[PDB]
């Protein structure tokens, strides 16, 4: 398992491919918040790619990656993840979804521990 | 006036600089030229962009 | 098709500019299509974060770099009382 499989497959949005994902960062004691999962560009996580290829209003596979990191147990949640560049210091996910004007998946942000400040 | 000092003078001719940047666009790859306007009435996400983030000049 | 010469040399972009018919050029220079038929658009999106959006306009065979563009073709071939109101529109104004 690779880093931009993952992104394929929440580019795509279908919710099949993240089975074996889960153990897969408890075989090795990964997280979805280091810089290994998300880019070196900006720190674009893949929650933050799975709001921003949203398809209809909702992006099918955003609870379970919520799922999968919540199962996961990081210490720093995915949801508050920001990016660390200097053209999008503080940047959530949250403003993907309220910028993308859909109420469906910043419902699903805020309802999974998403801080609003 | 910039058509004609683009060209240099007659004893040294000047380098023809390329404008814009070679990019891809869905490979139909063209040398395009950004502008950035601010519409406050559009307010729409059902148009497909070329790239997904915001990037600076 | 638009890549076509006649026997002037010239495409339909850039007999749009030596002729001076604004209209068909501020169309052609301009134009952007949705879904099917996109590799024949030449004003894209790159991005849009809320109000601010960046279009970016294709310059095949418009800015001075080509031996025969249309800049140098509404400035130096044109002879039109329009002449001076192709190159205030968009994106020749920023370019």
């Amino acid at each position: 398992f690779d880093r931009d499989r993952l992104f394929s497959v929440v580019s795509r949005g279908v919710p099949e491919e993240l089975t074996g994902l889960l153990e897969y960062l408890r075989w090795n004691s990964k997280y979805l918040t280091d810089s290994a999962y998300t880019e070196g560009s900006t720190g674009k996580t893949c929650l933050m790619k799975a709001v921003l290829n949203l398809q209809d209003g909702v992006n099918a596979c955003i609870m379970p990656l919520l799922q999968i990191d919540k199962d996961s147990g990081n210490p720093k949640l995915l949801v508050n993840a920001q990016c660390t560049d200097e053209f999008y210091q503080g940047h959530s996910a949250l403003h993907i979804a309220i910028e993308k004007r859909s109420l469906q998946c910043v419902k699903l942000l805020v309802e999974n521990g998403a801080d609003v400040h | 006036s910039v058509l004609e000092m683009e060209n240099g003078y007659w004893w040294c001719r000047r380098k023809k600089h390329r404008e814009g940047r070679l990019l891809k666009v869905g490979p139909d790859e063209r040398w395009c030229f950004r502008v950035e306007e601010v519409n406050w009435a559009a307010w729409e996400k059902t148009l497909p962009t070329l790239s997904e983030d915001p990037s600076g000049p | 098709l638009e890549e076509i010469s006649n026997h002037q040399g010239l495409t339909p972009l850039k007999l749009a500019a030596k002729e001076g018919k604004i209209e068909i050029f501020r169309h052609i220079l301009q134009r952007e299509f949705s879904g099917p038929y996109q590799p024949l658009s030449r004003k894209f999106t790159e991005w849009c974060y809320g109000p601010v959006r960046v279009s970016l306009y294709d310059l095949s065979s418009v800015d001075s770099w080509e031996k025969n563009s249309v800049l140098e073709i509404i400035a130096f071939h044109c002879k039109s009382p329009n002449r001076h109101r192709m190159v205030v529109l968009e994106p020749l104004n920023k370019l």
